[PDB]
């Protein structure tokens, strides 16, 4: 049998706002449930918080043409996205402020090592900077006066490191996530260096978990328990997604 | 702190019903929209725009689900169920799941929300009668929870694969697997050198 | 039967056998388009679940309709849609049946012979063939209405034999699928053709519908043109070749052609290329 396909092809061959909204469910989807406080969708935000500004107005300026079909749908249509929009934007910010109000002194630690793999201007919003900077001075001020005060001088120390316990809480690294396994976000499978084919011939990811010494592959099309720490290069390359 | 404490780790099930109302679903409207060659208009940013401008009565197109949810708490709509909530097509599955212990049966993430949804909002759009489609969700949703029993007896240092659990299965177990995983972790890394 | 200043009536007598008329009264210009012409379509072969229908409707008419482009259309007694082409010019009509239904549903429910289920027509937007499917031993809906289902039109190109065969979900060979989607949109393409030149357009898309139409006429002929060099017919190929109709669709024939190592029909396509740009 001759087969076409390619050549049906060849002859068929002749951003947006519904895409970033995607982005945004993905991120917020990750955020609430990863335990590292993920880098900040830079450019997605400035985007999505135009759009919000522009529609908000636009949603305004139509109805000031029902002082004067005059069908209303679509005006509460306008409306109820943008109450499901904004509810998305403010459940991942509020959201990620809470990672910073957990990891103050492991961020302030990234920002205190000049040598840091990682700038805290990639990582939060200006917003974020700003919060973190001064809710870290408020909290301060009011453990530094109320009890710090008594301490001997080796002990006022809010994030010594070198003590009995550790005083600064890391993300934990190895926490167990729910990964669902998309497969490269291009359709395009042939392009990845990391995936391969299986017998039953389904493809997938190969990682090793160090501490067990054990490979597992990662199937596409389907559901692991899994611990964070093997999934990060796979989440930051978009080859899966948390549930 | 600015996240409630029982959302710091897990969606509620009403976040489980908002991203399930992000989806696509087919409809049969009850307006005529369609301007004719021979007006307010929609002008969305989070979906496609094109679908609703267009609408004409009784030929069936596709909408976001809270859109058709939306117009159909008018009479301005009918919500098109889809091919597996069938009295034919839920059957298949259940004989699917009685027949592979192993495994289970390759229903849609989204299929206990969608259900939910839709007996409450559209129970009159159903071509089968709607007490055999509640009745065959529950056969469902009760075989699926003997196979998530027989599934904990393997909890795991390591990892589980899970493959068709729906997101409102994954979501009730979470703070279950995650947590006694994690501590069956923490006493195995201890015991490292 | 009418839709705006467009009537199509079903005459039947003892007498005269069937026949039908179709006019456009208008609030002026005035036409009969056919007056008492033969309607080709079936009559039932005259236990309950028939019987308490043909005492109420005994020609088996389940619905009379105009398209929504305002082509007739009439299903009868055996289940099958016909709709009426080119009736704008009455030297060049003729009835399409446009879906067997019955076969239509043969297929669906996966090769049953199935009697618990019927169709039940209301209209034929383009394309699609909106109507209640009935379930039960009686042939008719009850009264909270069930939705309109959608049945996409099929040109009654299926051999039952074949696909049984094939099968023993059905699977159509990919020969029957492209025999169909040539058919279809070969008969499609000419409903919009006269719509667009004789009506004009209610809707700007039919433009670009049309477009899109034809492009899946050409990809269904390269799809038999294909079969056509896999048996090595380069007759048959050639005659496949010529009633292609995109210039640019004509460079996949020649390419198809070189695939399957067959050089006369290469030299003979390049002689179309020609003749059709001059």
């Amino acid at each position: 049998d001759i087969n076409i396909d390619d050549i049906l092809a060849e002859l068929d061959k002749e951003v947006s706002p519904q895409q970033d909204f995607s982005d945004l469910m993905k991120s917020w989807k990750n955020e609430r449930c990863s335990p590292e406080l993920l880098p900040y969708p830079h450019q997605l935000m400035k985007r999505l918080l135009n759009r919000i500004s522009m529609q908000s107005q636009l949603i305004e300026n139509i109805s000031m043409g029902f002082l004067d079909n005059e069908s209303k749908l679509p005006l509460l249509c306008m409306e109820t996205e943008l109450e499901r929009l904004k509810f998305v934007i403010r459940s991942y910010i509020r959201c990620r402020l809470s990672k910073i109000d957990k990891f103050s002194l492991y961020l302030r630690q990234l920002n205190e090592d000049e040598n840091s793999l990682i700038s805290l201007t990639d990582l939060l919003s200006k917003d974020e900077i700003k919060y973190h900077d001064t809710h870290s001075l408020i909290w301060l001020k009011l453990v530094n006066d109320s009890i710090l005060k008594y301490m001997p001088e080796e002990l006022q120390a809010i994030n010594d490191t070198e003590g009995s316990v550790n005083m600064i809480d890391e993300p934990d690294w190895n926490k167990f996530v729910f990964i669902h396994v998309n497969g490269p976000p291009d359709g395009k499978w042939n392009e990845d260096p990391l995936l391969q084919e299986n017998e039953f011939g389904k493809p997938c990811y190969t990682v090793t978990i160090p501490d067990l010494k054990e490979e597992v592959e990662l199937t596409i099309g389907s559901i692991y328990v899994m611990r964070y720490e093997v999934i990060r290069d796979l989440l930051r390359d978009d080859k899966v997604a948390l549930i | 702190m600015s996240l409630p404490a029982h959302l710091q780790q897990t969606f509620s099930p009403e976040e489980i019903q908002f991203i399930v109302e992000n989806e696509p679903i087919k409809i049969f409207p009850r307006i005529t929209t369609r301007q004719k060659i021979r007006h307010t208009r929609w002008q969305l940013i989070t979906t496609d725009d094109k679908a609703l401008n267009n609408m004409v009565a009784m030929r069936s197109t596709e909408v976001v689900l809270w859109i058709a949810l939306l117009l159909k708490q008018q009479s301005k709509c009918s919500i098109v169920a889809p091919q597996w909530l069938t009295t034919k097509e839920l059957d298949r599955k259940i004989q699917y799941e009685k027949t592979h212990p192993d495994r289970f049966s390759e229903l849609p993430w989204n299929w206990l929300v969608l259900a939910r949804i839709l007996f409450n909002k559209a129970k009159d759009d159903f071509h089968d009668p709607i007490h055999e489609l509640r009745g065959k969700i529950q056969d469902l949703r009760e075989i699926r929870q003997i196979k998530v029993l027989k599934g904990l007896k393997y909890l795991n240092e390591s990892h589980l694969q899970l493959d068709n659990l729906s997101l409102l299965e994954i979501n009730e177990l979470r703070p279950f697997i995650t947590e006694i995983m994690d501590k069956l972790r923490e006493i195995h890394t201890a015991s490292l050198t | 039967t009418a839709q705006n200043y467009r009537v199509f009536s079903v005459h039947y007598s003892q007498f005269h056998g069937l026949s039908y008329s179709l006019s456009e009264l208008g609030t002026s210009s005035k036409r009969y388009y056919k007056r008492e012409c033969p309607l080709p379509m079936s009559l039932p072969n005259i236990k309950d679940a028939n019987l308490d229908y043909y005492n109420f409707n005994p020609m088996g008419i389940k619905s009379l309709f105009f398209s929504s482009y305002g082509d007739p259309c009439i299903f009868g007694s055996d289940n099958t849609l016909l709709l009426l082409s080119k009736w704008r010019s009455p030297e060049e009509s003729k009835w399409l049946p446009i879906l067997d239904s019955n076969m239509e549903i043969w297929k669906m429910s996966g090769g049953k012979e199935t009697t618990d289920i019927h169709v039940w027509p209301l209209a034929l937007a383009y394309d699609t063939l909106n109507c209640i499917l009935v379930k039960g031993k009686h042939i008719w809906p009850e009264f909270p209405l069930p939705l309109p289902s959608e049945m996409e039109i099929r040109m009654p190109v299926f051999v039952k034999s074949k696909l049984l065969e094939e099968n023993k979900e059905i699977q159509i060979p990919v020969s029957m699928a492209a025999e169909e989607e040539y058919l279809r949109s070969k008969v499609l393409s000419e409903l919009l053709t006269d719509t667009l030149e004789n009506d004009g357009e209610m809707y700007g898309n039919e433009n670009e519908v049309l477009a899109a139409l034809n492009g899946a006429y050409d990809k269904a002929l390269l799809r038999l043109f294909a079969s056509a060099c896999s048996d090595q017919n380069v007759e048959k190929a050639l005659s496949l070749a010529h009633e292609l109709k995109q210039d640019r669709a004509l460079t996949a024939a020649v390419k198809i052609s070189e695939r399957a190592e067959l050089p006369s029909l290469v030299k003979k396509i390049n002689n179309i290329r020609e003749a059709r740009y001059e």
